[PDB]
């Protein structure tokens, strides 16, 4: 869309309805009338354009009010009060800014925000932005967690998020616009070379293709329509789906091969009869003859019964030869028929072994994707957040994602080298206990009104704790944690001298001999401005690489490309780095999926705020005090950067209308 | 609603393959096997179809008698009667045969002729015992 509408889009909302949220804030409007409605939508998407037509400077009410006209300039409540919604809830004036109206000048409220990952940076922001005093702590010397980008040299490379989903509807536009990070569209050819290093032709390519988004169909038409989502008490896995369904294809191909060759035995059969039948005739008229021929011997001129012989005999004789004729037509058929069938055998075979590999890697893409084996995949809900896919080519960042929780970072007070173990929340308030990472022993204390946490998934699934909570999160939370699955997903990254491959092509895939490893080393990308090819681990094999040298896996790297591009074209490479997210402490994964038996609304309970008991017995209800945010808590966009930076906008408004009071909801 | 085009995925089948872990090959094996034995099964009948093929080799044209042709004329000779009764005794109410073996009289003529000789040929008498046997 475009003009107001395409703002409404681009902030992910619909322009002609109120959301749930906007329910709950302007309860009056919506059960309101009609009109009023329809004006409330106007200012909010007028209001949303003007911001995003400028981004990089702060949208005040003034200025907002400013660009209306009336009869919306008329309100100016409505107006005051949709602006500020807008602004709690990161809708605009989110990421960097110019800022018109300097700091408060006294602050209000601490918090503490764990990691300092973009969901981290960006509730950050958000809440210093409303005048709340933030610190942030982090694990490691740097920032932007899983966006990590390596630099040396001229070299750059992601080994984390790489890629940008698409702009349309996607906050990191804005955040593009407010940020020089040089985006490159990515070519989506990419051609697939056997384990030998053979190119594969274009036919079986799109064949293979083609018949695998056939299969996730099929997976989807199971799921529903036949509602196979259960097997013996157990919930099914898209994997598991896939094989039955692979199976099904397989029975169908014998099944109809049956079905022929059973369609010619009996034709076979049916001619077999018609031959006896026609030898018999042969032996009959063989002997008829003879009677003939020995009743013509007796020459005339001959009583009548004799001649009655002759032309009796002759008769029956012609009769049969009649009789058979017909049947020689008959099995002249039969033979062509049966010449027929033996043409038109149906298909041999569902998939050759060959066939089988492509389709791996296929496989093995739709593994790197979800950075999990489909094994684990949830059948009914892995895709469930498919809806809300953004619009656009995809897109690298070719100076390295890094930049932005860097920009995000800047005018922030954070505190590096830092790792939580133990986070106390009560009535009064809560303490954070943290070590200096460097040396374990050094301990710190971090007093604050609230704690929003964005530990990882993974980090929260270990075990035993890495983090400690006090009181212990209640089940509800820890059941949801458990059932979410946290994938793993990882990049080598191969540094060279010289470009030796084609520069017009973005990635080009490798295919595993094996299913187990279809993984394993399966695409290579080329993004960079150096000479830089970057190789993905995926699926099963991600796991298995981590515990295996770096040279090890450079080797099984060089060889495969030489087998490519041909042994004398590559070089060993400059600089190499390879990743292992699974065995980082601070990750202990690459991104949340939909573990079979979980379900989208894991997510939700994931971002539940908790709020610790009463502290003295009887006295009300508090507050919440220990908030969450982070990639797996965000229903809607999980697994990815935007996704983290939502939640942490999201986070942010939610835990200062806390704080703050909301004074826009009446 | 409907599988995509040339997916088979039925409520049995899926069923079928889904019921044990080994299931699926159980029933993959039962058609690999169940298919050869047709396959095997076929060459015995070709064979078998072949050897009554060299039997009927030759055809039956050393058999064949010259076609005689008939111009339909209208009298009966004696002879021509005397042909017929027998005709009848042997063929029954096949008319066509009878005709044939006359070799000269119209199918009509033999019935023709049946009606109009039944008294003094006692046809009566000859056809039930040509139907006795
Ligand atoms: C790992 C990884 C890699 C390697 C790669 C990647 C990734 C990952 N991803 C994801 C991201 O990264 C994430 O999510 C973010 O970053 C998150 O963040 P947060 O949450 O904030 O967290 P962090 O960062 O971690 O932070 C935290 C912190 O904390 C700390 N700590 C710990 N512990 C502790 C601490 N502190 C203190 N104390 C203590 N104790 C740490 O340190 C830190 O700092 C991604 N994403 C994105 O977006 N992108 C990308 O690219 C990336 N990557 C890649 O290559 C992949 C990914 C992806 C996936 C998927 C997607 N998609 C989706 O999902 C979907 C949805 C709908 C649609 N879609 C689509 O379309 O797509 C498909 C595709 C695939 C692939 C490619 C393309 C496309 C996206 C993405």
């Amino acid at each position: 869309p475009s003009g107001v509408e395409g703002a409404a889009f681009q902030s992910r909302l619909p322009h002609d309805r109120m959301t749930s949220q906007e329910a709950a804030c302007f309860p009056d409007i919506i059960s309101g009338p009609q009109q009023t409605q329809k004006v409330f939508l106007f200012i909010r998407n007028r209001t949303l354009q003007l911001w995003l037509d400028n981004p990089k400077i702060q949208l005040t009410f003034e200025a907002t009010l400013q660009q209306l006209e009336a009869p919306y300039n008329s309100d100016t409540v409505l107006v005051h009060r949709v602006h500020s919604y807008l602004e709690r809830h990161g809708l605009i004036n989110f990421g960097i800014y110019k800022r018109i109206k300097p700091l408060p000048t006294k602050k209000t409220g601490k918090v503490i925000i764990i990691g300092s990952g973009v969901s981290g940076l960006a509730a950050a922001r958000q809440l210093q932005s409303f005048g709340m005093d933030v610190t942030l702590l982090e694990a490691r010397d740097r920032v932007g967690g899983r966006v990590a980008t390596f630099r040396k040299g001229n070299y750059v490379a992601d080994l984390g998020a790489m890629v940008v989903t698409g702009l349309g509807g996607n906050p990191m536009a804005v955040v593009s616009k407010q940020v020089n990070m040089e985006l490159a569209k990515i070519k989506q050819k990419c051609p697939l070379y056997e384990a030998n290093g053979q190119a594969v032709p274009k036919e079986k390519d799109e064949m293979v293709e083609q018949e695998f988004n056939r299969l996730l169909e099929a997976t989807s038409y199971l799921s529903h329509q036949l509602d196979f989502n259960v097997l013996n008490n157990k919930p099914v896995s898209l994997g598991q789906a896939l094989e039955v369904v692979i199976q099904l294809q397989e029975k169908h191909v014998k099944d109809e091969q049956i079905e022929h060759w059973k369609k010619i035995v009996k034709t076979q059969e049916e001619l077999k009869e018609l031959l006896n039948k026609m030898v018999n005739l042969k032996e009959k008229i063989k002997e008829l003859h003879q009677q003939y021929k020995e009743a013509s011997e007796v020459k005339p001129p001959r009583d009548i019964t004799a001649e009655f012989l002759v032309k009796s005999k002759h008769r029956d004789l012609t009769a049969l030869c009649k009789e058979y004729d017909e049947l020689a037509e008959t099995q002249g058929k039969l033979e062509e028929k049966l010449q027929e069938l033996e043409a038109n055998p149906p298909s041999d075979v569902y998939l050759s072994s060959r066939d089988r590999q492509i389709l791996d890697w296929h496989f093995a893409n739709l593994e790197f994707a979800n950075a999990t084996p489909l094994s684990t995949l949830s059948l009914k809900h892995w895709d469930q957040d498919d809806d809300f896919e953004f619009t656009g080519s995809h897109l690298t960042v070719r100076n390295g994602y890094s930049c932005v929780p860097v920009a995000l970072a800047e005018g922030l007070d954070i505190k590096l080298n830092t790792a939580v173990r133990q986070v106390r929340y009560t009535a009064s308030g809560c303490e954070v206990i943290a070590v200096n990472t460097r040396s374990t022993s050094q301990t710190f204390i971090y007093k604050c009104d609230a704690v929003l946490c964005t530990l990882p998934l993974g980090v929260l699934k270990q075990q035993p704790p890495a983090v400690q909570f006090v009181p212990p999160l209640p089940e509800w939370k820890t059941s949801a944690v458990q059932r979410m699955g946290f994938g793993n997903l990882n990049k080598v990254v191969l540094c060279f001298d010289r470009v030796f491959w084609d520069p017009s092509v973005n990635l080009f895939g490798h295919v595993g001999s094996t299913t187990a490893s279809r993984g394993e080393l399966f695409l290579f990308w080329n993004l960079y401005k150096a000479p830089i090819l970057l190789a993905l681990v995926a699926g099963e094999a991600a796991g298995i690489m981590e515990n295996i040298s770096d040279d090890v896996i450079v080797g099984r790297c060089l060889a495969i490309l030489k087998g490519i591009f041909g042994s004398s074209a590559v070089p060993q490479p400059k600089e190499t780095v390879v990743s292992r997210w699974r065995a980082d402490p601070w990750a202990r994964g690459s991104y949340s999926y939909v573990a079979a038996g979980s379900s989208g609304n894991d997510y939700d309970l994931m971002a539940q705020p908790i709020t610790p008991g009463p502290s003295i017995p009887g006295a009300p209800q508090p507050i919440p005090r220990l908030f969450f945010a982070g990639e797996h808590t965000i229903r809607n966009y999980p697994a990815t950067v935007h996704g983290a930076l939502l939640s942490g906008l999201r986070e942010a408004g939610r835990i200062a209308d806390q704080f703050l009071g909301a004074m826009y909801t009446l | 609603r409907k599988p995509p085009k040339g997916m088979f995925l039925s409520q049995e089948d899926v069923e079928a393959v889904s019921a044990n872990a080994t299931a699926a090959t159980t029933v993959l094996r039962q058609l690999d096997m169940e298919l050869v034995s047709v396959k095997r099964q076929i060459q015995n009948i070709k064979q078998t179809n072949s050897a009554l093929k060299e039997k009927l080799d030759g055809g039956i044209e050393p058999y064949r008698l010259p076609e005689v042709i008939q111009k339909c004329n209208a009298r009966w000779t004696t002879e021509e009667q005397l042909l017929a009764v027998q005709a009848i005794r042997k063929y029954g109410r096949d008319f066509q045969a009878i005709s044939d073996v006359i070799g000269n009289k119209s199918v009509v003529q033999v019935k023709n002729f049946f009606v109009n000789y039944r008294r003094r040929f006692n046809i009566d008498e000859v056809l039930q015992e040509w139907e006795a046997e």
